[PDB]
């Protein structure tokens, strides 16, 4: 009925009225950096 | 969960472009190339010092 994460969080599931198998796959996110010179230089900056 | 890997600042590739550098001068010049401008020496002449 579930598929299972090393957390224990949730992986995977079988739908409830309609028996296919659905992955979970977390929202994309991740790490912003912000690459800048000096403000003293620019306040142009770079975002990764 | 929100656990990340960054990866290093040199790719394994410059990494081997640096033992690559190293063997070359290493080879062809000797110590000379950690002192300063690689000194060629020829190899036979380098293990003999
Ligand atoms: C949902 O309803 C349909 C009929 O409308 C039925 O075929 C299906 O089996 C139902 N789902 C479950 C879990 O029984
Ligand atoms: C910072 O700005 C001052 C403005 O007088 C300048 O003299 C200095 O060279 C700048 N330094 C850098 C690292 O941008």
């Amino acid at each position: 009925q579930f598929g299972r994460d090393i957390a224990d969080t949730t992986d995977a599931v079988r739908d409830p009225q309609t028996l296919e198998i659905l992955d979970i796959t977390p929202c994309s996110f991740g790490g912003v950096s912000v690459i800048t010179p000096g403000t003293n230089t620019s306040n142009q900056v770079a975002v990764l | 969960n929100g656990l990340t890997v960054l990866p290093p600042l040199l790719t394994d590739e410059m990494i081997a472009q640096y033992t690559s550098a190293l063997l070359a001068g290493t080879i062809t010049s000797g110590w000379t190339f950690g002192a300063g401008a690689a000194l060629q020496i020829p190899f036979a002449m380098q293990m003999a010092y």
